[PDB]
């Protein structure tokens, strides 16, 4: 029931944007020469064009302005539509088009005549004037244009050709909405007496219906023609350097296939702060100053930033490589910052986390201190930045109630979201992200460390400039790596929709931009309406090689072989009385009728057919381009193209959405199921011992687009060479694009169960290995203990690798022993959890919640706040006590050396994977009693006391004088021991001097997710308890002669 | 020589018996002093950081460096922080080294989720041609390019830098020098031969036979149990032995040990009757694995330690005989700088660590050491007359002289287990002479 | 002096030990270079008068040798047979002196050091009482 | 408490200086006395506060005493 609410939280949220949006009472209101823009020339309009890169379209309502040979000089409540964008040479270009309005489309009632239309606009324009609703805001005229067309709805085959259609188009944006509701209910009119109109096309953003209109794809070139615009000279409502005004039927737009497929120089800033707050209390804006800014700018295109600034409070100490600037009071530094930000003028702003605690930290800050002019950051003059809260939720990436701050002119790509929206990690913290795409596990400090270091010198303030720098700098790091912004523009680009909608919208506007372009060419309308037989596998250890078959896009194959698309779907028991014939149309499982290509070609068919060609000519391209830029810009393509073909029947099968449609889901899911069951068949009937082949060949696993079959060979040769012949084989009896191709191999073969498989991976080599692939993460989750993905791992690596099951068996053997004694480290079991919600918000009482109130309790410092993680372990505790009771901090376990509760990590971490794992290899139930339960696993075991007998010493001897003649036995069994750690601690604390990159300066890093920050303490403690331990034997000699 | 004065006897045991029979006297030691104070420590704590064995050792080299920089550039150079610089500026910079390698070891790596990770064995040198060379004082850091030899220089080495840097941010470099010998007091001379031995790496309990007889020839030459006349009354003049690390063997470190302690202690006994024994432990023996490492607790050695010659010192053993002092190690420092660069000669390296004035370079940075925060005691106060280490394969020695009239004196004693291969130390003209024993085998 | 011959006789011929100098100093109380020149009389003696006496004396020999540009100085244990060779190749005799006499013919020298390490555990107390070296400044202390 | 505020405050100064080494692990009175050994002639006020305050550990104790470094 997600979805559903999901699309009404939405609809209130465009319904809220498009209220107020009209900026026209929103209006209110040292010098580094590197930072300005370059200048523009001397630019006649009256000769040459304008030609730049638009990145993002909105609009606003004010009055109409001259455009020479255009509209007139009025005042109207006239929509005006922006477009910033970068010119080749690098300056910011911000356009403006008018004479746009909305329009939509309803059906003719029966007996419906020109001589009415007039009249009915009448009527029209009485409603809205009538109608109180629509808050009473009106000017003028309610419609500007009633028109009369020929259209043919895309829903059902009605085979009665064109019907005509009427046209309205009213002035305002914001007046779609209403209007179209009254439709629904019925006009009066004479003659006709109350007809009603069913709405078509009436939910479409008005961006988007431009882009349609004019076809123009997001992030693509547009040419303004010489003598066709005018030039602004003086009032500039923006502080771009070019404001152009130009009619909407004279912008040209050149499409990005060949020598317009570059890029500008885009300007890209990454922006971070560090504030100095109370000791032990999350930073709050009231109180808590903001001491460090940090930014980085970079042209896109080159591989170094071209700008590195820290503007940081109190007298700072010089750095090398960057500019640092002293500001004494706040108010200053504030205000400094938004200079530079004006100045510099950036088209992306980045960082990390930015959008929920950045910005509106920073705003409030700027409101609490009386600064005025912080707030205005967009590229339009007078227009305050407004923080604005929202949430986006979901059953797979969680639940995110973030602010947004609204920026015009300016696009912000925080790497938070698109990690969450576009990945799956255990944890999303800064230093997890970074550890695991760039293998660097970063430094952390606490917030009292940095309050400390605040109040120090100027070196102590140049570090804590420095740890800015280095945060701010690491999500361009990410970002270069990544190449986000690169799939960004390619999929703005494919999808026809501007950079921003990739980041505050779902799926289904891409692909009802692709929909209405495809349908515009041949007059379709569009109407609004509200909303398997897998393979039997055979769970094992296959020894032998086994072949992988692969269907390249099933679904979307499918849909193109067998003409099925919307405009082909046909009503029941029609056939018959349009005197259809049998072989025009065809049956599928669920009871539909299909037309074939003879009579009519869907939409979805020809969209799907123009991006396969598409892709094929990226991937022909591909071979032959020698400059990286062009390779990533062509792989960002071809991903872009297989991601929208593969969406489109996401978005089709939808059970809610704009257009859903099930006899289309159902007739995809049956054709897959009996095109899965002839493969089987076929795969059996031809790989037989009676045809002269060895062995007897089956097919073992299969699910969708996945096909794995065992041919009883034991060379990989034959087995590629097997695999291969078959899948031309098959592939010679499926009609149509679908098609089945030869994968890979894999020769020890686990199959758990459905969905769970692994392998080691042969692509290229058949006698040389690639990997060791494993589907069915299964240890995934964040709240598993590190030690089960371990184990799993190496237990995959030596039955796999090794292919040894008895080494494997072993190795757990050992592991749970040791676990089962106190000697794992105490970091392999730390569970962290997040404070995701309040206390108050939980049903039942949770082991985090009162472990953080425990903490506060203790000591207030060190206590984490609402929305942290906090780490917990598993203590031994008495019968009967509360299960959220047993959690404790890991440090407070270390100094108190508390028992663990083995039992529970015992039969809740690792008894389902090590079950779930084994159970194919060495049977249902028999595997339980091998891996825990048995005697390995149970593995059955103040004053001065004798190591020996164990008993009191009246003296404070090593040994009492029974255990005498064996002492020198004793020694040789402790210093080995005291050297096996002596040698550990020398390899721990210079360990983190590397991690922080210098070796005179103090080490002050206090992460709670690296496990050498409680192994370092363990061995301290260790090393202490031993030294103190080995002192009571004899001392080696003298030490003061 | 040994051969000469050996040979001056006439040999008398191919002859039937004779009533009369020699007999000579050890040589009493004129002189003697341990000072291997600042290397012994009491109380051990644990409860410090690295940084401040790196922080007091710069404040404890600037005074030199600076004066050696007036002796090869002029008085023209100023030295000039790093902080002070400015860019296209000829300068003098002095500093430690960081050496940044892509095949140095992790803790983290090792330990992290990716374990396995297709572990790799231990090898040889880890050098790589990909090493960055980083100067660092105790504020910046600064990258290195020019001419500069990244792979013969290890980490920890403090030097001075004479350059200018360049606008990318790194740092030109011209020409470096080390802070060289340290003033010395010249040794009284002697009147007679005497004669140092120095064995290393006995390697007990591997069970080769070759070896042991080696071992037992050995102590038979030392003790003058076998030898003629000639041969008896020379090895008389040997007035001490030196057993420096590596005594056990490599298997028996977990273990078996206490037959190998046992053997060791039989060993010790019959040389503690005739000569005095001073017994340093290596990095096989056991003990702590910090770099100074403490004497062997005497309660593993009932038997030998109820004589009083016998002796256990630290690992570093600097001490004074007859006037004239030695410094000798275990051969730790040396294995792991020959690890972590493309020198070769042992010899060699013991040169080099002689001309940097520091017995380790390399720790704390890749061999354990003890966290020192007072003073740093590596560094060398009196240049010494004898630099020697044990537990190298090839037996070496070398003199050389410093810029201002030194002489010292290297050896690198031969691993004995192998080779069978021990060093007599003359104390009148300081010369050198290996001599080998070996047993037939068919 | 025939007492201690016939004793050698009978510890060589019926109870077949291995007679190196050390044990028979230990066993007969003498000094080590009057148990060398007890041997060499013995080993002497017996072949003029004796047709057979299966004996394989082994030698010692020590000297300087030049070796990697060094001045070494090589002691050595070697048959009867080598001898001449070894003798030519040092160029400075020092010491040469009868050192094993047994009559099995011993394929490597195991059961020398065998035989004087356990003679040596068996007699700890008094380790270097009969050395050619005996010093004053190492007093057992009780 | 001002006089203590102060002395606090001078003695926090001492701690974070640079140019007498790191301040981890060892006492201020040992650390002062290692500064004078080496002629680096640290302040004298600090000596004096640190011999007039015995005990108490909010002043021997160094500034990261309490966290877990
Ligand atoms: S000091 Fe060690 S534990 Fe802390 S961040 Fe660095 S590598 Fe990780
Ligand atoms: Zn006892």
């Amino acid at each position: 029931a997600l979805m559903e609410e999901m699309e009404a939280e939405h609809r209130l949220q465009e319904q809220e944007e498009e209220e107020l949006q009209s900026v026209l009472e929103g209006v209110a209101d040292a010098i580094d020469p590197r930072w300005l823009r370059p200048t523009p020339p001397a630019l006649d309009p009256q000769t040459e064009p304008l030609i730049f890169q638009q990145l993002e379209i909105d609009h606003y309502v004010g009055p109409a302005q001259p455009v020479p040979g255009g509209p007139p000089p009025s005042r109207g409540s006239v929509p005006v539509l922006r477009a910033f964008g970068v010119t080749d040479e690098g300056f910011s270009v911000c356009c403006h088009i008018h004479g746009f309005a909305p329009y939509f489309y309803t059906p003719a009632p029966p007996g419906f005549g020109p001589e009415h239309m007039g009249d009915l606009q009448r009527e029209l324009n009485l409603a809205i004037s009538r109608d109180s609703r629509g808050g009473r805001e009106l000017t003028g005229p309610a419609v500007l244009a009633v028109e009369l067309c020929s259209r043919e709805s895309m829903f059902g085959y009605h085979g009665h050709g064109p019907s005509p259609f009427l046209r309205i188009t009213v002035a305002l944006p914001r007046l779609v909405a209403p209007a179209r509701r009254l439709l629904e209910q019925g006009i009066r009119v004479a003659g006709l007496g109350t007809p009603s109109f069913a709405p078509y096309e009436a939910n479409v953003d008005f961006e988007i219906r431009f882009m349609v209109d004019t076809d123009i794809v997001g992030c693509n070139w547009l040419e303004l023609p010489a003598g066709k615009y005018a030039l602004r000279l003086k009032e500039k409502a923006t502080q771009c350097q070019l404001e152009a005004d130009v009619l909407w039927s004279d912008v040209v737009s050149h499409p990005p296939e060949g020598p317009w497929q570059r890029i500008a120089p885009l300007r890209v800033l990454s922006f971070d702060i560090e504030c100095a707050g109370r000791k032990g209390i999350f930073p709050e804006p009231e109180r808590d100053p903001v001491i460090q800014i940090c930014s980085l700018g970079l042209r896109w295109g080159e591989p170094e930033p071209f700008l590195r600034l820290a503007l940081t409070l109190r007298p700072c100490a010089p750095i090398l490589g960057a500019k640092v600037q002293s500001y004494e009071k706040e108010e200053d530094l504030l205000q400094a910052w938004s200079t530079f930000i004006r100045i510099m003028d950036p088209d992306v702003i980045t960082g990390y986390n930015i959008q929920n605690f950045d910005l509106p930290y920073l705003i409030s800050r700027a409101q609490t201190l009386k600064v005025q002019t912080f707030p205005f950051l967009g590229r339009v003059a007078g227009l305050c930045s407004n923080i604005r809260d929202s949430s986006f939720q979901s059953k797979q990436t969680g639940r995110r109630d973030t602010k947004v701050v609204s920026m015009v002119g300016r696009v912000q790509m925080d790497m938070l979201q698109v990690l969450l929206r576009e990945y799956k990690l255990r944890s999303y913290t800064l230093n997890a992200v970074s550890f695991h795409f760039l293998g660097e596990q970063k430094e952390d400090v606490q917030h009292s460390i940095i309050t400390d270091l605040q109040n120090g010198n100027d070196q102590t303030r140049r570090r804590l400039a420095v740890y800015c720098l280095k945060d701010a700098y690491l999500p361009l790091r990410l970002l270069e790596r990544l190449m986000v912004l690169v799939n960004a523009v390619e999929m703005a680009r494919v999808t026809g929709v501007p950079l921003s909608y990739l980041l505050s919208r779902g799926q289904q506007v891409k692909v009802v931009s692709q929909l209405l372009r495809q349908a515009m060419h041949e007059g379709l309308l569009m109407p609004v309406v509200k909303s398997a037989t897998v393979i039997e596998p055979l769970k094992g250890y296959y020894d032998v090689p086994i072949a992988t078959l692969d269907f390249s896009s099933l679904y979307p194959s499918i849909m193109m072989a067998h003409n099925l698309c919307y405009t082909t779907l046909l009503r029941p028991g029609t056939a018959q009385k349009l005197g259809l014939t049998e072989d025009q149309f065809i049956r599928t499982p669920t009871g539909d009728e299909f037309v074939k290509t003879s009579v009519r070609k869907g939409l979805l068919p020809q969209i799907l057919e123009n991006l396969l060609s598409a892709r094929k000519r990226a991937k022909a391209e591909l071979a032959k381009e020698t400059d990286p830029l062009r390779r990533q810009v062509l792989d960002g393509r071809q991903l872009a193209l297989k991601v929208s073909a593969n969406s489109v029947y996401g978005f089709t099968g939808a059970q809610v959405g704009k257009l859903p449609c099930l006899e289309i889901s159902q007739s995809v899911t049956g054709f897959g199921r009996q095109m899965i069951e002839k493969t089987k068949q076929l795969v059996e009937s031809k790989y037989t011992v009676e045809n002269g082949y060895s062995t007897s060949a089956k097919v073992v696993y299969g699910d969708t687009d996945s096909v794995m079959c065992r041919f009883g060979v034991s060379s990989v040769a034959e087995a590629m060479a097997l695999g291969r012949e078959a899948a031309d084989w098959v592939s010679g009896h499926f009609p149509s694009p679908i098609r089945l191709e030869f994968e890979k191999v894999y020769f020890p073969y686990l199959l758990i169960s459905k969905k769970r498989y692994a392998g080691l991976l042969f692509s290229s080599r058949p006698d040389a290995h690639d990997r060791m692939d494993c589907k069915g993460l299964e240890a995934v989750r964040r709240d598993n203990c590190p030690l089960v993905a371990n184990l799993v791992t190496a237990s995959l690596r030596r039955l796999l690798i090794d292919r040894d099951p008895e080494g494997a068996v072993a190795h757990a053997q050992d592991v749970i022993s040791d676990l089962l004694c106190n000697r794992i480290d105490i970091s392999q079991l730390v569970i962290t959890k997040e404070l995701t919600r309040a206390a108050s918000d939980y049903a039942g009482k949770q082991a985090h919640v009162e472990l953080a109130e425990r903490m506060r309790k203790r000591d207030p410092g060190s206590a984490p706040s609402l929305g942290d993680r906090v780490p917990y372990v598993i203590i031994s505790a008495a019968k009967g006590v509360a299960a959220y009771m047993k959690s404790e901090d890991p440090l407070f376990v270390l100094e108190h050396s508390l028992p663990i509760d083995t039992q529970y990590y015992l039969e809740q971490q690792l008894a389902k994977p090590l079950l779930r794992i084994f159970e194919p290899i060495l049977g249902e139930g028999r595997a339980e009693a091998v891996l825990l339960r048995g005697d390995h696993t149970r593995c059955k075991t103040r004053r001065n006391c004798c190591i020996g007998c164990r008993t009191v010493l009246s003296h404070q001897g090593a040994v009492c004088e029974f255990c005498q003649p064996r002492e020198s036995e004793l020694y040789q069994k402790e210093v080995s021991h005291l050297n096996a750690l002596e040698e550990r601690f020398s390899r721990l604390w210079t360990q983190c001097q590397r991690c922080q990159g210098s070796l005179h300066e103090d080490v002050i890093c206090t992460s709670r997710d690296c496990p050498i920050f409680y192994m370092r303490k363990k061995v301290r403690k260790d090393l202490e308890d031993q030294e103190q331990l080995l002192r009571r034997f004899g001392p080696p000699g003298p030490e003061a002669w | 020589m040994f051969s000469e004065q050996a040979a001056q006897r006439a040999h008398t045991l191919l002859s039937p018996p004779s009533a009369n029979n020699a007999t000579f006297a050890r040589v009493p030691v004129a002189t003697y002093t341990n000072s291997s104070q600042p290397f012994r420590l009491g109380e051990r704590s644990f409860s410090r950081q690295y940084a401040h064995i790196y922080a007091t050792r710069l404040i404890q080299m600037r005074p030199f460096l600076e004066n050696r920089a007036q002796q090869h550039w002029g008085s023209g150079v100023g030295v000039k922080k790093l902080c002070e610089l400015q860019p296209e500026e000829k300068c003098c910079v002095v500093g430690t080294l960081f050496k940044a390698m892509p095949l140095q070891p992790s803790i983290l790596r090792e330990v992290s989720e990716e374990h396995n990770l297709l572990p790799q064995p231990p090898r040889s040198k880890y050098i790589h041609p990909d090493d960055e060379l980083v100067l660092e004082d105790e504020l910046q850091r600064i990258k290195l390019k020019g001419t500069i030899d990244v792979s013969k220089l290890v980490t920890g080495t403090v030097l001075a830098v004479f350059g200018s840097v360049r606008d990318d941010g790194k740092f030109l470099v011209e020409d470096y020098c080390f802070a060289d010998l340290a003033p010395q007091k010249p040794a009284p001379p002697l009147d007679t031969d005497r004669f140092v031995l120095l064995v290393s790496g006995l390697g007990l309990g591997g069970g080769g036979g070759e070896s042991l007889l080696g071992t037992q020839l050995l102590v038979d030459v030392v003790t003058g149990q076998l030898g003629d006349e000639g041969e008896q009354c020379s090895a008389a003049h040997v007035s001490r032995v030196i057993l420096a690390g590596n005594l056990l063997s490599h298997s028996t470190q977990s273990a078996a040990s206490v037959e190998a302690v046992k053997m060791l202690d039989e060993i010790l006994l019959q040389l503690s009757a005739s000569v005095p024994v001073d017994v340093m432990p290596g990095e096989f023996d056991p003990t702590n694995y910090t770099l100074p490492q403490q004497p062997l607790h005497p309660c593993m050695f009932p038997l030998a330690t109820a004589y009083s010659t016998l002796q256990l010192v630290t690992n570093p053993y600097q001490a004074t005989i007859d006037g004239v002092r030695f410094l000798g190690t275990s051969g730790q420092n040396v294995s792991d700088i020959f690890r972590y660069s493309s020198m070769e000669d042992h010899l060699e390296i013991l040169e080099w660590t002689l001309r940097v004035r520091h017995i380790s370079p390399t720790a704390p940075d890749t061999l354990g050491c003890y966290p020192f925060y007072k003073t740093d005691p590596f560094i060398f106060p009196e240049c010494p007359h004898v630099y020697f280490c044990g537990n190298t394969p090839s037996f070496g020695s070398k003199i050389i002289r410093g810029p201002e009239d030194q002489t010292v004196l290297l050896v690198t004693v031969p691993d004995f287990s192998a080779t069978q291969t021990a060093c007599l130390v003359n104390l009148r003209s300081l010369a050198c002479q290996p001599i080998s024993f070996s047993g037939f085998g068919a | 002096d025939q007492l201690y011959l016939e004793n050698i006789d009978e510890f060589v011929t019926d109870q077949n030990k291995i007679v190196t100098y050390k044990w028979l100093s230990y066993t007969l109380g003498v000094h080590v270079n009057q148990a060398k020149q007890m041997l060499y009389d013995y080993v002497e003696r017996k072949r003029k008068e004796n047709s057979g006496a299966q004996l394989h004396v082994t030698y010692l020999v020590s000297g300087s040798l030049i070796q990697n540009g060094h001045s070494c100085h090589k002691v050595a244990v070697v048959r009867e047979d080598k001898l001449e060779a070894v003798k030519s190749k040092l160029a400075v005799t020092a010491s040469i002196h009868v050192y094993s006499i047994q009559k099995a013919m011993l394929k490597d020298s195991g059961p020398l050091f065998n035989t004087d390490y356990d003679i040596l555990k068996s007699n700890l107390q008094n380790c270097s009482k009969f050395s050619a070296i005996q010093c004053a400044a190492a007093v057992p202390r009780a | 408490r001002d006089e203590e505020e102060a002395e606090l405050e001078l003695l926090r100064q001492f701690d974070l200086a640079w140019q007498y080494g790191p301040c981890t692990g060892i006492t201020r009175l040992q650390r002062w006395c290692r500064a004078k050994q080496m002629g680096l002639e640290p302040p004298p006020e600090v000596w004096q506060v640190l011999k007039t305050h015995p005990g108490d550990p909010r002043f021997q104790c160094s500034l990261w005493h309490l966290y877990p470094l």
